[PDB]
């Protein structure tokens, strides 16, 4: 009975204020409760109200926009229109309360008014209203108007009219007594340790101890630190049913297990929202003292209570090795069938996974996690519905939709609920409620159990009528409407679960969904925030530790102990970790963040690319000296067959000289290449996932912060090393200045951090759209221009992703989120087919498919999934931009003809260059594949006229030099 | 020869190169074949398991399932099937001369992964089933190597199947089962009961040797040929259904065209994965570590072989004991996620 | 079983791109790891031969020795582990990934002067130990996991050829025609053993099996557990040797020999015991099988290899996590391997 909600055990205080708003109902007069949250105001209501057989009760919860239209519909399946106009209730015997519920939180209008109060004034002052379609006066016989409301200091809530209060009777409701609170408890206690018994004598200690748990965390974690720290007696009940369950759905229980039981439920129901690790380490100490003050054991972290029962067929406490091999295993089979997406398991993830599973076994159990973006709360909630059973529905809520939309997908999802009987777990984001009346709906869905204006009219009665054929088709004997209402809102309540994911929790609208009323008192809170060191210190080991990164001496750094966020150090593994998550915080803390969550993406995406270039670069480099060792053990054997024992062999021998001595230096500088080959990895990783909106300035500043960090751990980088001459080849820089690329480091820079995103889609920020042009001339006819501001996007995407073209996306700021299965990547593989779900239909991805977004306007405003999803990437005119385009339009402008030679000659020794390289790897590659010695002597030829055509190009730069000398002073006036 | 229990610990320890996914028997001479997540086909000797006598890597991808037959003719031969994630089902040959595997066709037909096939001979002639993710089961012809029948049961993917002649039951992901009847290609009954996707179900045949659940009740039943079937899904449950009789090409009876649980087994600590039917007993194993053996009679746990692998167990088999042309002898193998092989013997 | 006598005819040949220097088999799965003169490491699957189940340039130089293990955790995932010891004066350590049979370098162990000839892998309860040796003229022995050092010793004047471990006791053959048992642990040498005239190739220990040399004599022998060992030269001559007990950190007293053969017509390379019998290649392109109790040879296996015969692998029978595998496998100079299952 413990489960049940109409239990109410009769105190001094609670048949006092039953029969007090007893008689004042009996009185035909209006009655405001009063009081803080939990008193118990719905609590003496329902226990008075149930007794009679003459009330009915309508709960309406009022929300900040609520009009006289939702109290109307709410009423409009309780009552009749009865022309005697009347507003009769529909039953001849009983009278009806309309409970309307939190009266503060309807808000003033601009001339400070509600429209709700005003109503309700109305309906008990002047017995009626008038209706608006027809403009007729109708009259209230037979509706009692019941309030309950917070006092109006609290925030979120506003001064009343005294003309609408002064039709209501007011009673005001406290907390009960901390000994009345440890009666009740105490009495719920023996309740549940009816199960158990043996332990029937420790009934009193452990209400005792979660009363005293109840009133330190409230004196401790009050509203000043955070707008979610409101703690009611609420809080215990949910800890008694916790308990209850954990205890019925479990075996045999001894003292421990008893007392680790009943700090697991206090850590989920208290400690859940807590957001600082301060007040996780307060809440720890608090548990530590409750219970060794008031029950005379193991360890009783976060972490070491792991209740679950995905391991058995109770719930009890497993240990973590097994259960982090049950769920990599059932992850694995999860990313096999329904989405591949690699990600690590943590254990961290491991305790959010346990608890959200908690929360989805329980009836009429919603969450509402709060984190950090690409942190792992929409597929680890769908996980876990898969794990239970649960059919996984996320709203399509995109761009151009309104409230129809919205308003059919929840009467599918209902209908799926309650008519076909199909548990349903759904997933709301801070970016499906485009505006607060979706916000108004899901919280008037959460409140009662359904929403009473989608069903009204013809519709209703289509509802009853299929509700009665699925009546029959169970066999189930009720014909009246309640029974069949009844039926449909226990339906809904016991196979529908709402999950709502926030990401930025410090947001207007995200505010206004966490301080909802309805949202706050039936969501369990999670407050999952950003990720603490040892999760990232983990993610990171476990995805490091399947790459060469330990071929180089290492010698240990003495750092201080508070500086290492790993294991103590004992491998360049460690030391990489360490450097990646410090310079991650040092990031974080110099973008200014303030109390803003910060998004992990950065150091996942950091961490994929390092393995990947590191990947490459260590083959590459053991390829190339294994070629140069071969060559010149060749090259020696050569020798000493020509000493041993032919003018062509021997002009051949004596003209290898230069590439003898440099690939012995090659070989001599293959230690020092090998020694600093991670630490330019890592600087390169983090140039492609950490630097792409940043300027020049502020990207000097953190590649100092990070050397001074990779210096730190004794860590080997280049000293003179770039980004342009590590990843950007000359085949790749010569086919971007063919495509109309600038003359800038900085936009070879970001040209290469666009032509390198091989995971995630970049975000192109050109004020110019020069970049546009750039990438259609890239990728030739194949290109097409989208927008999302044009009608016909959809089927244009749809036929580019089946032909597979290369789409670029303008005016990214109005991102429309029907491709969030394109940015994510979060495709269905089936055989050697690519699938992704766009819009309502499945399409095929050829795999020559490619997504560039583009936005020309900066300061816009791009969605923190976006935002965090891909690679964004500056295009801003720098100095020496501004420099070099000048001295282009003078040079132009005074002699064409000496320009034009200029550039040609520019190309044309950069070509013979590119030629030279290839000519010496093609040289390699025949030596090591072994007529020849003529194909040799063409390729000796072939590089010294390339040389001699060099060595008579480079008679002109000077001129040059004279020129951007004499033009430098126009150039940075015009900058 | 009927009531055997395997011993406490195996016999012997296979070990292969990656996760096992099925293991066949051979019904005459003692040699196992073992499936592999790398695609691979391996084929150990009952009594030399150090070494394989033939492998080869036929499908690029994971083999899903596979299952042998020994034809007999009366005007003689081994015959391996093999489906895989390929979308492809490879036919082998079991040559016993030089014991190798001979690869006789692959047959293609399917527009998602294949997960079970079946084999039997039907009157000197056979026939290969076959179910895939696209929705579709099918039976295919070997010697001719063209498709027979094709249709659609099921609302999403079929999972499993067995044959008994020309009655195939599939189960799906959408944790119900059908009876169809192949060669006219349309449902009969429906088994509702199951919340979670069924793993693997199949037919229990009758046996005359008392059991309670292989033997007919009524008359009609004798003379239909099948009567109950066994099914195991991620409920952590065996279920044993009833099948209604339809109007005897058969046509379903409106009122009787939905199955009923006989029996229902729970023990298991997760997903059961395969079951089999010997005597009076069920053998069982999932993904708890755990094979367990259920008495048919009494619905009961009789042996439990606690952490027989340290990871998953995939598969298991044993020999058929309702043919007579298969010798059911006292040999159980099988195999897990721990990329090992345990075979029972005596 | 253990009795196994091979056939005469090869059954598997192997083709590699340059001479095969060591050869190491799975001690679970039919895979043959091959290395070559070019540093490229092949794993061949036996079954499919054609092509290699996966290829990886580990060095840049010729890789002179090679060992496995497979890891028996008590807690753990237990993988195989492979190390390589090449001219690049460093060690590589590899994982074998079984699920998609590739190689996967988990570290390298730097800081021997020169090139490294030989390596050796044991497993004690939780701790795996890496040992090694070098032109240096030291035995220098690491750890698997944490990656640096733990012991540095000068045994030879001249350069150790080949090293063995058997616990805390370390026995290294040299170019100098003698050998010495070092304690692990303390560094300091136990025994000494000449006869000798040619440098020394390999040295191995000789493990007890509950036979001539696999039967301990005594209690004190018993409590020990060392008796004899094998070794071999460039002096055509397979010698037994036995192991004089230390006064026991034990403290240190001559190698008595009490068998010698011969029949071998230029240098053997490589020593492998299966049992009663022992196996031995050497220059003459032929594998010389010997009786561990006659102490004459049985079997000659002539003409396999045009060119030199490099080393042999044979799987250990007295470990009870290794399966006694009927199978041996042998390299050549002439590009080729030799494979013999049952
Ligand atoms: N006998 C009792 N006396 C006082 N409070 C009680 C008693 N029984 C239960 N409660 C508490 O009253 C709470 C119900 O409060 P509720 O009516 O939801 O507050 P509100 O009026 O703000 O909605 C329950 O959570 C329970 O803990
Ligand atoms: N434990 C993890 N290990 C590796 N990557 C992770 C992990 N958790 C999350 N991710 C990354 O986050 C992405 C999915 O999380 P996401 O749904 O974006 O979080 P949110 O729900 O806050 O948007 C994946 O692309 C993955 O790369």
């Amino acid at each position: 009975e413990v489960m049940r909600p109409d239990i109410v055990i009769p105190t001094i205080d609670t048949i006092k204020h039953e029969k007090i708003f007893y008689d004042l109902l009996n009185s035909k007069r209006g009655i405001i409760l009063c009081g803080p949250p939990g008193s118990g105001k719905t609590m003496i209501m329902n226990n008075a109200l149930r007794n009679s057989s003459l009330y009915d009760v309508v709960g309406i919860n009022f929300s900040k926009d609520t009009t006289t239209e939702h109290i109307l519909s709410a009423l409009h399946r309780h009552t009749n229109y009865v022309t005697t106009l009347t507003l009769l209730p529909k039953s001849d015997i009983k009278n009806l309360v309309l409970f309307c519920d939190e009266i503060n939180l309807p808000k003033l209008d601009k001339y400070g008014s509600q429209n709700v109060v005003l109503f309700l004034r109305q309906l008990m002052e002047k017995q009626g209203f008038w209706k608006t379609p027809e403009n007729k006066w109708v009259t209230i016989e037979r509706i009692h108007i019941v309030g309950a409301c917070n006092p109006p200091t609290d925030p979120g809530r506003i001064p009343m009219s005294e003309r609408f209060t002064r039709h209501a009777a007011i009673l005001y409701l406290g907390y009960p007594s901390g000994k009345s609170l440890s009666q009740i408890y105490e009495i719920y206690y023996k309740a549940i340790f009816k199960l158990v018994p043996e332990f029937r004598s420790y009934t009193e200690p452990f209400a005792r101890a979660s009363v005293h748990l109840y009133n330190e965390c409230k004196a401790r974690y009050s509203t000043g630190l955070q707008s979610h720290y409101l703690f009611s007696p609420r809080e215990l009940t949910r800890l008694v049913r916790g308990v209850y369950t954990a205890i019925n759905t479990g075996p045999r229980q001894t003292l421990r297990s008893l007392i680790r039981l009943w700090a697991y439920e206090a850590w989920r129901i208290f400690a859940d929202r807590l957001v600082g690790v301060k007040e996780k380490n307060s809440f720890e100490q608090l548990l530590y003292e409750t219970v060794d003050k008031y029950l005379p054991l193991g360890n009783i972290s976060s972490t070491s209570l792991l209740f679950s029962g995905l391991l058995s067929l109770d719930f009890k406490e497993v240990n973590k090795t097994d259960l982090v091999n049950f769920i990599e295993e059932r992850f694995k089979t999860f990313c096999d069938e329904e989405l591949e997406v690699p990600m690590v398991i943590h254990e961290s993830m491991v305790d959010h996974i346990l608890r959200i599973d908690r929360a989805l076994k329980q009836v009429q159990g919603h969450m509402m996690l709060i984190g950090a973006s690409r942190t792992g709360k929409t597929i680890l909630t769908r996980f876990v519905a898969w794990l239970n059973g649960l059919k996984i529905v996320q709203p399509k809520i995109h761009r151009h939709s309104n409230l129809s939309d919205f308003d059919m997908i929840l009467k599918k999802a209902i209908s799926d609920c309650s008519l076909k009987e199909s548990r349903t777990c759904l997933i709301i984001d801070e970016s499906n409620i485009l505006e607060t009346a979706f916000l108004e709906r899901m919280n008037t869905l959460l409140a009662n159990a359904d929403i009473p204006d989608l069903f009204q009219g013809e519709e209703y009665d289509k509802l009853l009528n299929n509700l009665r054929n699925k009546t029959r088709s169970l066999g189930l004997l009720l014909d009246t409407e309640q029974e069949l209402y009844d039926w449909f809102v226990g339906e809904i309540a016991k196979n529908l679960h709402v999950v709502f994911t926030i990401c930025d929790p410090t947001n207007n609208k995200s505010s206004a969904m966490i301080s909802s009323p309805a949202l706050f008192n039936r969501c369990i809170i999670n407050w999952m925030g950003d990720w603490d060191t040892k999760t990232m210190s983990q993610v990171a080991n476990n995805m490091v530790d399947v790459v060469p990164m330990e071929f180089t001496d290492f010698i240990v750094p003495e750092v201080n102990k508070e500086l290492v966020f790993t294991e103590p150090i004992q491998t360049i593994r460690d030391a990489v970790v360490n450097i990646l998550i410090h310079f991650d915080r040092n990031f974080y803390q110099k973008m200014k963040v303030g109390v803003n969550p910060r998004s992990p993406g950065y150091f996942i995406d950091g961490l994929r690319a390092l393995v990947k270039l590191v990947t490459a670069k260590y083959q590459d480099l053991q390829e190339n000296q294994r070629f140069v060792n071969v060559g010149l053990e060749k090259l020696n054997e050569s020798v000493l067959k020509v000493n041993e024992l032919l003018d062509r062999s021997i002009s051949l021998v004596k003209s290898l000289t230069f590439e003898k001595e440099r690939w012995l230096n090659t070989t001599k500088q293959f230690s020092k290449t090998s020694q600093e080959l991670i630490g330019n990895c890592i600087i390169s990783s983090i140039y492609e996932t950490y630097f792409g909106h940043l300027n020049e300035r502020e990207r000097g500043d953190m590649l100092v912060i990070l050397k001074r960090l990779l210096g730190k751990f004794a860590v080997k980088y280049d000293v003179n090393y770039r980004f342009i001459d590590y990843l950007v080849t000359l085949d790749e820089k010569m086919k971007w200045l063919e495509c109309g690329l600038d003359k800038n480091d900085y936009f070879l820079e970001n040209m290469s951090i666009v032509m390198n995103s091989q995971d995630a889609v970049p975000f192109l920020l050109d004020p110019s759209s020069h970049m546009i042009t750039v990438i259609s001339n890239y990728y030739g006819n194949k290109t097409v221009l989208l927008s999302f501001l044009e009608e016909g996007f959809v089927k244009r995407l749809e036929n580019a992703v089946r032909f597979g073209s290369v789409v670029i996306i303008q005016d990214g700021e109005f991102f429309d989120p029907i491709i969030s299965r394109l940015i994510s990547r979060e495709f269905n593989h089936a055989g050697n087919r690519v699938t992704v779900e766009i819009g309502d239909h499945e399409v095929d991805v050829s795999g020559d498919f490619k997504l560039f977004i583009h936005s020309c306007d900066p300061s816009g405003d791009i969605p923190i999934f976006l935002r965090s999803r891909v690679r964004l990437v500056h295009f801003v005119t720098n100095k020496e931009s501004i420099e070099t385009r000048i001295f282009d339009i003078t040079l132009t402008e005074e002699n064409a003809e000496m320009q034009r030679k200029r550039e040609d000659l520019i190309k044309l020794n950069t070509e013979y260059r590119l030629k030279l390289k290839n000519l010496e790897k093609r040289l390699l590659e025949e030596l090591n594949n072994s007529e020849l010695m003529v194909t040799l002597n063409n390729l000796k030829k072939e590089a010294m006229n390339i040389e001699k055509k060099l060595s008579e190009s480079e008679e002109f730069f000077p001129q040059f030099d004279n020129l951007v000398e004499e033009y430098s002073i126009i150039g940075k006036h015009s900058v | 020869v009927l009531k055997w229990i395997p011993r406490n610990l195996p016999s012997c320890l296979i070990n292969v190169e990656s996760s096992v996914t099925s293991v066949k028997l051979h019904p005459n001479l003692p040699i196992v074949f073992v499936a592999t997540d790398h695609g691979k086909l391996y084929a150990f000797d009952l009594f030399n398991y150090t070494i394989p006598l033939a492998s080869l890597q036929s499908h690029t991808k994971a083999i899903t399932s596979m299952d042998v037959l020994f034809t007999n003719y009366t005007n003689n031969y081994l015959v391996i099937v093999t489906a895989s994630k390929d979308l492809q089902i490879h036919v082998f040959k079991w040559v016993s001369e030089e014991c190798k595997f001979q690869q006789i066709r692959s047959l293609l037909g399917h527009e998602h992964i294949v997960s079970a096939v079946k084999i039997w001979q039907k009157n000197n002639d056979v026939h290969i089933a076959s179910c895939s993710r696209d929705q579709t089961v099918k039976i295919w012809d070997f010697h001719n190597g063209w498709s027979l029948k094709t249709f659609q049961p099921h609302s999403q993917w079929v999972r499993s199947i067995d044959v008994l002649g020309d009655y195939i039951i599939s189960g799906s992901h959408d944790t119900t089962l059908r009876l169809t009847h192949w060669p006219s290609g349309n449902g009969l009954s429906v088994g509702t009961g199951h919340e979670f996707p069924i793993e693997k179900v199949k037919f229990i045949h009758f046996i005359e040797d008392e059991i309670r659940f292989r033997t007919p009740s009524t008359d009609r039943y004798k003379n239909w040929g099948m009567q109950y079937c066994v099914s195991a899904s991620r409920d952590r449950t065996i279920k044993i259904w009833e099948i209604p009789l339809p109007t005897l090409a058969p046509i379903p009876n409106p009122t009787d065209s939905n199955f009923r649980c006989v029996l229902t087994l729970k023990g298991h600590l997760s997903w059961v994965r395969d079951i089999s039917i010997r005597g009076q007993y069920l053998f069982s194993c999932a993904d708890d570590k755990s094979v367990r053996c259920w008495d048919l009679n009494t619905g009961q746990c009789l042996h439990v072989w606690e952490k027989l692998h340290t990871g998953f167990v995939n598969c298991l088999d044993l020999d058929v004991d309702f043919d007579s042309n298969v010798t059911p002898r006292q040999m159980m193998v099988t195999g897990g996620l721990d990329c090992k092989s345990n075979v029972f013997m005596r």
